[PDB]
């Protein structure tokens, strides 16, 4: 379980770059994405490529154990109720030059495969691209904004996409989400939707190195497997960029130990975002701008014939968070059950979430929430 | 309270609020509400302090009409103890009943006026026929949606459910036992009168031998004030031995 909690913190870098950029933005953003396909991307990497992303991750992926850990994560990951959709994809031209003992060597580690594509044909090439994310995303992510970029000269290109709803152990009434007054970080007020529930929650008041006090919070999912945490400054002014920059996996798993069940009247807001991510710049700003000269990509563990190039890194998420989706106020979950006045705690100002498989401790998703 | 009017506390003199600090910022926040029933000592429902509030956190306050807004003949008090019920459930909210203690110099706390008096103890025999009409008071939510809660006490009445009506499976299977009570409005012409989120160890007051005699406790409910499905509460008559053993 090394993997776990070190692959994610690597995604976590992969988001202080981003968010750091969007300044101000909707950003939705998985840890677990870019950690899955950076290690299938060092199989296939050497020289000061393979290190320039080696250190940044951290450990190797052919030495004994890390190998088949990322299987374990994809198989255990996939627990699900039809919830999320974990794919990779890597693209690459057809009829090239393979090392001999290579192809075997990728398959046995990931249990996954290669998927060849043809960038001649540059109109197909963004259907069947899309077409592998659409059957891989359950249909929720179809169209993509980078297949523009796609030319004859196109030869590596690598993708990773998922989608994420949510059950909750208790779930919130679709009959009490109400319109409220939202704060935007520039200070615009929004009429934004947003539900509320009356029952304990797991909270914990957690203060940055700068002296900035947290509201932190626990909703649990079904099988109290998978869990989504939201933190927020106690005042407005204080911005996420100070909670941002001193994200780590193990701040995480020491905010799930302060936690105690209060009883607690939460209001927090419905919101569904969407972010495609340009990875090339937050990866050029992690130090490997190796990767992506035009000719210079040290892929002498896969390319035997040269030059190769890794051309554009991206990745789509699309997260929607509601009430379990359509289920509507099926009576399990009313709205007081016990008359007592308890304290609120109101998600009025930005804010940012991060999902976590507890039972691991991977992180598998993370972002801003600016403005619903 | 969901349905009735605004009240004056002199309608319900044994009405009483509690404040808890906020642990982060200065100043009180509404907590529950509570009944007098000695002269320093109140009722009220045992999971309204499930987060263990230290005394000196608790504050509350008798003979005041609004909310926030003081009164003439009110009087403040400070917290000085309080018992929670030992074998309290907080999952099914049996055994919901807590004995709060008012600090004084020379225990005397309170003193009787028209907006201040303690209310009439039920005796261990007492069984009111069905469908008996009550009167209930509180500064809770209005509606189970509501947003903010109420500036002004309000008062409703209710019939009490026979015990056949009263089980777990008249509640969404949730657990009801004999300790609780059953209590709703049975019209067939909407806002049918039931407590609400706020109003948790409030008084559920009856007529018995010409006296108003408190009853049951604001318990709980998978309100607020929904047709046929009616609000559950402390039956205070099973607790007596508990209310006398103590505060002493």
């Amino acid at each position: 379980s090394y993997v776990a909690h070190l692959a994610s913190d690597f995604g976590v870098r992969v988001f202080q770059q981003v968010a750091q950029a969007s300044k101000d933005r909707n950003v939705v953003f998985s840890p677990y994405g870019v950690a899955s396909v950076l290690a299938m991307l060092q199989l296939t990497t050497g020289g000061e490529t393979q290190q320039q992303i080696q250190a940044a991750m951290g450990f190797k992926i052919d030495d004994k154990g890390m190998a088949p850990a990322l299987r374990h994560l994809y198989k255990e990951l996939m627990w699900n109720k039809d919830e999320i959709s974990t794919t990779d994809a890597i693209f690459v031209q057809r009829d090239l030059k393979l090392v001999q003992g290579f192809m075997p060597h990728f398959f046995r580690l990931f249990r996954s495969t290669v998927k060849q594509v043809d960038f001649s044909e540059v109109e197909r090439a963004r259907f069947i691209i899309n077409d592998w994310v659409k059957t891989h995303t359950k249909g929720m992510i179809s169209h993509l904004l980078g297949t523009g970029a796609v030319d004859q000269l196109t030869r590596l290109v690598l993708v990773n996409a998922l989608y994420f709803n949510g059950q909750w152990k208790t779930p919130f009434p679709d009959s009490s989400t109400h319109r409220r007054l939202f704060h935007k970080s520039d200070g615009s007020t929004v009429s934004v939707p947003m539900m509320a529930q009356t029952n304990k929650f797991n909270y914990t008041e957690f203060t940055t190195p700068d002296g900035h006090y947290y509201d932190i919070l626990e909703l649990p999912y079904h099988g109290d497997t998978l869990s989504m945490f939201i933190a927020a400054p106690y005042e407005k002014e204080v911005p996420l960029s100070a909670l941002t920059n001193i994200l780590s996996a193990q701040l995480i798993s020491h905010w799930k130990g302060n936690m105690t069940r209060l009883p607690r009247l939460l209001v927090l807001p419905k919101f569904s975002l969407e972010t495609e991510v340009d990875l090339r710049k937050p990866l050029e700003n992690l130090g490997m701008t190796d990767m992506f000269r035009q000719f210079q990509a040290d892929f002498t563990s896969l390319s035997d014939q040269e030059p190769l190039h890794v051309a554009l890194a991206l990745q789509k998420v699309k997260i929607e968070v509601n009430e379990s989706g359509t289920v509507a106020s099926s009576s399990t979950a009313v709205i007081v059950s016990a008359r007592m006045a308890p304290e609120e705690i109101i998600i009025d100002r930005p804010f940012l979430f991060v999902v976590r498989h507890n039972p691991t401790g991977t992180v598998l998703f993370m972002g801003q929430v600016m403005e619903p | 309270i969901k349905g009735g009017l605004f009240a004056d506390i002199a309608s319900h003199p044994w009405q009483a609020a509690i404040f808890a600090k906020h642990r982060r910022s200065p100043g009180e926040r509404f907590l529950c509400g509570g009944i007098l029933i000695s002269s320093c000592w109140i009722l009220s429902a045992a999971h309204c302090f499930q987060e263990r509030f230290p005394p000196h956190h608790l504050t509350v306050i008798l003979g005041r009409t609004y909310r926030v807004v003081p009164g003439e003949e009110e009087q403040k008090f400070e917290v000085e103890k309080y018992i929670v019920h030992k074998e309290f459930d907080d999952d099914t909210y049996d055994n919901d009943i807590a004995l709060l203690q008012l600090k004084s110099d020379s225990s005397r706390c309170a003193q009787e006026s028209s907006v201040v008096r303690t209310v009439a103890l039920p005796p261990a025999d007492l069984q009111l026929p069905d469908w008996t009409e009550c009167e209930l008071s509180g500064y809770g939510k209005h509606e189970a949606l509501s947003p903010e809660y109420s500036e002004r006490l309000k008062e409703a009445h209710v019939r009490l459910y026979p015990s056949s009506r009263c089980t777990s499976q008249h509640l969404l299977q949730r657990t009801v036992t004999d300790n609780m009570l059953c209590a709703g409005d049975t019209r067939s012409q909407a806002n049918l009168h039931d407590a609400c989120q706020g109003d948790a160890g409030g008084p559920l007051v009856c007529l018995n031998d010409g006296r108003m005699t408190l009853v049951g406790i604001i318990s709980w409910g998978l309100g607020c004030g929904q047709k046929d499905v009616p609000g559950v509460y402390t039956k205070v008559t099973n607790y007596l031995d508990w209310i006398r053993d103590n505060m002493r």
